[PDB]
RNA sequence: CCGAGCGCGGGAACAACCGAGACCGCCAGCUAAGGCCCCCAAGUCUGGGCUAAGUGGUAAAGGAUGUGGCGCCGCGAAGACA
RNA sequence: GGGGAGGUUUGGCACCUCGAUGUCGGCUCGUCGCAUCCUGGGGCUGAAGAAGGUCCCAAGGGUUGGGCUGUUCGCCCAUUAA
RNA sequence: CGGAAGGGAUAACCGCUGAAAGCAUCUAAGCGGGAAGCCCGCCCCAAGAUGAGGCCUCCCACGGCGUCAAGCCGGUAAGGAC
């Protein structure tokens, strides 16, 4: 956590980065402190719920920091045929297996950006709400449909028999 | 399979994951897709 | 001798917080006061137990999964007239109700048992009609 | 969401367009706006609306000739449009332009105590084969021993008349300010020449 | 045991489950069963264990990386689980 | 081959009712139940699509008209998203 | 003409960042989608909502016994009724 900007509040460790700030509030349980320069976190005890919280949370904020330290690596590879991804002005006008163009709009806190129509890119400045939108588009046009055709993160398609298996 | 009182780990690549309260048996193939119901 | 019966004493008013408190446990206390069980000369057939103005009942604490679990019910004489509402929605829309329901059931059923319910005003605030005395309690 | 008061007249079928249209007419006419109602001293947003002028000795006392603008009362007194904050002056008819659809409230005429068939609707039956005893009759009501009671509101014979209804999605294709009329798709509840308010319709807002 | 004890207190309500043989009165005291946050009378007593389902608040063969504790047998600082 | 549930069928019991508790179906009027016929949705598929097979959630509203039989049952006719 | 369109919370289920248990997870912290179904949005009742509410106004004292305490009695004002 070098050029970061953490901030200990009661149960809400606020953190600024080169892009913007993020508040990541978690249960006060355990201990949330900025010491020496890097941030630490430590369970109150060896209690199941607590241990869980300790790990989960410590890593949550650990990403929260590296989130404003730019954690955006998320982009969709649209495969298939007549599937073009455009970007006019602010909105993204991709055109999949659907009978109409797919119209998405970069909301507050994150940005998309479509280089070429075969693959959308998304600079996400919020690791949480990020994969949610990755999944937004992936689940907007689900791929693999038996043989192929659709929207892949990059996840190697599992097949199934094409012009067959239907008696 | 898919929803039945006797849920197994069948092909070892399946797991028991006590999600949302009740038991499921998840894997890769959704054919093994049991559930404690 | 012959047991003594109180004269027409002057009803004493009282104010209670609410927030952070436990629903049942709270009412638990309210009731015993709506009657004279706290006063040394409690009498069964009379009604002389303090009036109780409770503030911001909109923030009462409740254990377990009540919030999502606990379901209140009302039945209109009509077929399929059962109407059940979750403690969760009772707070949102007019929550001063929860505390009342909780208490009403914790008071006698007879005529005066409702008479004493009248002695209790609950507000989703705080804030009351600053009528008089009203010494806050704990 | 605006409105206008009104009295009923006309019904025909005027060959507008080229096709036929059942034409219910209403005289909105000079229907006053006398007093608004604001949140804190009321709890909503409404206005009071009068109607036809003939009122001298038989009315008197408070009038609301008081109010803050007199004008005297109608004779058909006044009602109330919620969510409507006008401009000021007594509102005529043209509030609604031809080409819009609207809601409308009014009393239904009175058919009083009727026979269950002509009420909710049952059936009756045995006009011949069975008995003559139970022609226009409800037959049965509840179950045998349990419940052993008569269902709350299980449809029964009785009144079906002096009520009131609000109809939605009627269509006005004319409005004559020259004598204060409103020409709509005929569906007009109530009799020819009584109480009827018009308000804006609802579809998607 | 009732019946003959639908006389009494528990059992929410209940001849015969538990308590307990009513001559009569009393605005007196110990107590049974059962109980003690409030109905309704008495500990929101003391102290320490378990559970997260409203389990309590009425179900089995049977099923599981639920949680608490316990026992066994390798692996491992020669360096392991992943 | 084992374990349960439901209380519609078919029974074992003989406690309310022999100084009366009118037994079949159809007309009329229903209301509720869900282990759902249809209509929403989703998971699986020995599912290309079409359509189907199966399970899980879901009663909002709907569940048609005739032939025959006193017959509820059922068979048939014309249909229906059913 | 009515079902609606739209809003809100969700099931089954589909998802995101994420641990305990260095990997994995749709979850134990948090967020999203998601049903003719739940709450509303609609129509009607409806303040005996004994709690009898709110608003716009409108009329008004001593007239005879209650001096001090609530009544009681006769015609009037807004009016109401026959």
């Amino acid at each position: 956590p070098k050029g970061v900007s953490v901030e200990v509040a009661p149960g809400r460790v606020k953190v600024k980065g080169p892009k913007g700030e993020l508040e990541v509030p978690v249960s006060p349980e355990m201990r949330v402190v900025v010491e020496e320069g890097v941030v630490r976190v430590e369970r109150p005890s060896d209690e199941r719920r607590h241990k869980s919280l300790h790990g989960l949370t410590r890593t949550l904020i650990a990403n929260a920091v590296k989130g404003v330290s730019e954690g955006y690596s998320k982009e969709l590879l649209i495969k298939g045929i007549g599937y073009r991804a455009r970007l006019v002005g602010r909105a993204l006008e991709l055109t999949v297996g659907f009978s109409h163009p797919v119209v998405v709009e970069p909301p507050e806190g994150i940005t998309f950006e479509v280089p070429e129509p075969t693959r959308v890119r998304v600079s996400g400045i919020d690791k949480q709400k990020v994969g949610q939108v990755a999944a937004n588009i992936r689940a907007i046009r689900k791929p693999s449909a038996y043989h192929e055709k659709g929207i892949y993160y990059a996840g190697e398609p599992v097949r199934l028999k094409p012009g067959k298996a239907g008696a | 399979m898919k929803v039945r009182a006797s849920v197994k780990r069948i092909c070892d690549k399946c797991k028991v994951i006590r999600r949302h309260g009740r038991v499921y048996v998840i894997c890769e193939n959704p054919k093994h897709k049991q559930r404690q119901g | 001798m012959k047991t003594y019966v109180p004269k027409q004493v002057e009803p004493r008013w009282v104010l209670i917080d609410a927030e952070g408190k436990t629903l049942g446990r709270l009412a638990t206390k309210i009731a015993t006061l709506l009657r004279g069980k706290h006063r040394p000369d409690w009498t069964p057939n009379v009604a002389m137990g303090d009036f109780v103005v409770v503030v911001n009942a909109d923030k009462i604490r409740v254990t377990g999964k009540k919030l999502e679990q606990k379901i209140y019910t009302r039945y209109s004489g009509y077929p399929g007239g059962l109407k059940k509402i979750p403690l969760e929605k009772m707070l949102a829309t007019h929550p001063e109700r929860v505390l009342e329901h909780a208490v009403k059931g914790m008071l006698p059923k007879g005529p005066l048992g409702r008479r004493l319910f009248k002695r209790l005003k609950v507000y989703a605030g705080p804030d009351h009609p600053h009528q008089a005395q009203r010494p806050e309690k704990l | 969401m605006k409105g206008i008061l009104g009295v009923k007249v006309g019904m025909t079928r005027i060959f507008r367009d080229d096709r036929a249209v059942p034409v219910t007419v209403i005289l909105a006419g000079p229907c006053p706006v006398v007093q608004r109602r604001t949140p804190e001293k009321d709890g909503y947003t409404a206005v009071q609306l009068g109607f036809l002028p003939q009122n001298p000795k038989r009315v008197n006392r408070p009038l609301k000739g008081h109010f803050a603008k007199a004008g005297v009362e109608p004779v058909r007194i006044l009602r109330e449009i919620r969510d409507f904050n006008p401009e000021g002056d007594t509102v005529t008819v043209e509030i609604f332009k031809p080409g819009e659809r609207v809601d409308v409230t009014g009393t239904s005429k009175g058919r009083g105590f009727a026979g269950v068939m002509k009420r909710w609707n049952f059936a009756g039956g045995p006009d011949s084969h069975g008995a003559h005893k139970i022609h226009r009759h409800p037959g049965s009501i509840g179950n045998r021993k349990t419940p052993g009671r008569v269902y709350k509101g299980k449809k029964m014979a009785g009144h079906y008349g002096a009520e009131r209804v609000t109809v939605m999605n009627l269509e006005v294709v004319d409005v004559i300010p020259e004598e204060n009329l409103l020409l709509v798709k005929g569906a007009v509840p109530g009799p020819n020449g009584g109480l009827v308010i018009v308000r804006e319709t609802k579809k998607a807002a």
